[PDB]
């Protein structure tokens, strides 16, 4: 304990120092670490106060840009058998959520699937103690498309975190975040968005939550052009796709008035700027999903709807009541544990 | 709030015990005799207060119910000593244990009238007829014989409620409950009269079943209901908005506490 923490912290300190004064590139650094981290095989429970990620940490951050030291997950899938389950827990939570990271940039989320499933088995750690665990959980979830899932994860991980390295942190995360308000179909004001992250970097995110909030697709294929690079560079591609979806359904929905009958050639002008001629259809599938609904003759040429005025007068406050309370209630609760 | 009544008793604590106290003690139990004696108290306007009690004996005969003997002279001097010790205790009525009524309580019944024209008569029965209260009380004059549902509540002086502290929804629904099957106990019961040629055929107790039935119970059912429901879910739903909304003021008073606990403790060096 008082012995073991010099002889770690030398190693610890070997490490920093190589970089970029006993290598040039970071790829040479690495043959020195190699031959220290046998240290770490070594002593197999004559220990557990260690940190032991950070020779591989460093190996691995590289293979996370698009390089080939794939290596590593032989590695870390060596280490989690190491450590039992039932002993030495803490920092086999760790070493999960490195491996988590490198599978995520690429390639099968599926096996995720699996190591959530392992995660949940008894622990003497917790998986909220270093919140860029959620941020990975996030996308998992993000990918099967449950839009409210992700939102809580991610803004748990907002939470008790960002006033440091608030910088590189905040900004992935942030990115995530609005790009989950326009796969949900349902976009916040405006006026939030410019104090988050750096506000150089937040203009990309914005043009293109401007152009879904109007819901017209040209504006929308325009700016898409020019960031390519985003999609890119994130390694989370597939959302280029999924959006364009979304400013039609928002499109139809944003176009609700009010009257038992509204023209279907006047649904048709507005459409007509978003869709060719290919409205009808769109609408259809609009109304029978249950999102809006109506009856529509094209024999007298109107849609027909139902009206409200009903609001406050039947169940929805109801939920909301109880769902508010509950918030409150867990605080509540929570003040008096201390 | 509470049921209250144009006649009214109220029946002390103290009244009570002195019937269970008096069941034991004359000894003459295990023949199982009517215990009767006769109340005492403090009467007013219209309140019965039973304020005091003496025991009467009584012998009855054990196969007829023409032959009892009581005697009158008990009553008047002993009356008179108690009038003698406190002048305000008024004779109230009397008390029968129970648990059934006979003709012979017609009888007991003309001698207290004499003596006041307002005799009530109360059914107590320590042995548990009821969960709720086990005393009931009746006040009665003959025409026949009728009866009263005259409320009965513990009421009490300084000195007997501190007494009784020495020796020492969820409530309302298992009563509620109760009272349905003593109704149901009786329609099977009158079934079973009407069967067996018994002398039920009185048109009072069809006529009061008719009507409740229209109405409808809505704690239960939506039949009658459902009309009325409309309105009912939006004052309820008001409520409910009140009740969100002080929650979020009572959390907050919560979190100055902990911070005033927290700076308190962190600057001390910290202990609990």
């Amino acid at each position: 304990s008082t012995p073991l923490l010099p002889e770690v912290e030398a190693y610890l300190q070997l490490l920093v120092v190589i970089f970029m004064m006993n290598s040039k590139r970071y790829k040479e650094a690495q043959k020195i670490s190699d031959d220290l981290m046998q240290k770490i095989s070594t002593q197999n429970r004559r220990a557990l106060d260690l940190v032991a990620a950070k020779c591989y940490y460093y190996h691995a951050r590289v293979y996370e840009f698009l390089d080939k030291l794939d290596v590593v997950r032989s590695f870390l899938h060596a280490r989690l058998r190491t450590a039992t389950l039932r002993h030495d827990a803490d920092g086999q939570a760790t070493l999960l959520n490195l491996l988590l990271r490198n599978y995520l940039h690429y390639s099968l989320y599926d096996q995720a699937e699996k190591l959530v499933s392992k995660s949940v088995f008894p622990e003497q750690a917790n998986n909220n103690e270093w919140a860029r665990y959620l941020y990975y959980t996030g996308r998992i979830k993000a990918i099967q498309l449950e839009y409210s899932e992700a939102r809580r994860t991610m803004t748990n991980a907002l939470r008790k975190a960002p006033q440091h390295t608030a910088v590189g942190f905040k900004q992935t995360v942030h990115k995530l975040l609005i790009v989950v308000e326009l796969l949900l179909g349902e976009i916040p004001d405006r006026l939030q968005f410019r104090q988050p992250s750096l506000k150089r970097s937040l203009m990309p995110y914005f043009l293109l939550t401007q152009a879904v909030r109007t819901g017209n697709l040209a504006k929308f294929n325009q700016v898409l052009d020019q960031f390519g690079e985003k999609f890119q560079a994130d390694g989370t591609y597939t959302l280029i796709i999924r959006l364009r979806h979304n400013v039609i359904k928002t499109g139809v929905r944003m176009i609700s008035l009010s009257y038992s009958r509204i023209s279907l050639a006047d649904i048709a002008q507005k459409l007509q700027l978003d869709s060719p001629e290919d409205a009808e259809f769109i609408v259809a599938k609009a109304i029978r999903d249950g999102v809006i609904e109506a009856s529509i003759n094209h024999e007298k040429g109107y849609v027909q709807s139902k009206e409200m005025i009903d609001i406050y007068s039947t169940r929805e406050p109801q939920l909301a009541f109880h769902q508010r309370i509950s918030f409150c209630l867990d605080i509540h609760n929570m003040s008096v544990k201390a | 709030m509470p049921e209250l009544a144009v006649q009214k008793v109220v029946v002390h604590p103290l009244v009570l015990l002195s019937v269970v106290d008096h069941f034991n003690r004359i000894g003459k139990v295990g023949n199982q005799k009517r215990v009767v004696g006769v109340l005492l108290g403090s009467w007013q306007k219209k309140v019965l207060d039973v304020s005091n009690s003496f025991a009467v004996p009584f012998d009855e005969d054990d196969k007829d119910d023409s032959v009892w003997f009581l005697d009158h002279d008990y009553l008047e001097n002993m009356y008179g000593m108690f009038k003698k010790v406190n002048a305000r205790e008024r004779i109230v009525g009397w008390y029968h244990t129970g648990p059934k009524l006979h003709k012979n309580d017609i009888a007991i019944n003309e001698l207290m009238k004499r003596y006041c024209p307002n005799s009530v008569l109360v059914i107590i029965d320590v042995k548990p007829k009821d969960l709720g209260l086990p005393t009931e009380a009746y006040i009665s004059v003959e025409e026949s014989k009728t009866f009263e549902h005259v409320t009965s509540e513990i009421g009490a002086e300084e000195a007997e409620e501190v007494g009784v502290e020495h020796l020492l929804r969820i409530t309302n629904q298992v009563h509620g409950l109760k009272g349905l099957n003593s109704k149901l106990l009786d329609i099977r019961s009158y079934l079973e009269k009407v069967a067996t040629g018994k002398l039920p055929i009185n048109h009072q107790i069809i006529y009061q079943l008719q009507d409740v039935f229209n109405l409808l119970p809505d704690v239960s059912l939506q039949e009658f209901v459902k009309a009325f429901y409309l309105k009912t879910n939006d004052q309820m739903v008001v409520v409910y908005l009140a009740s969100l909304i002080r929650s979020v003021v009572a959390l907050h008073n919560l979190i100055n506490n902990k911070i005033a606990n927290r700076d308190a403790e962190k600057k001390e060096g910290q202990e609990k």
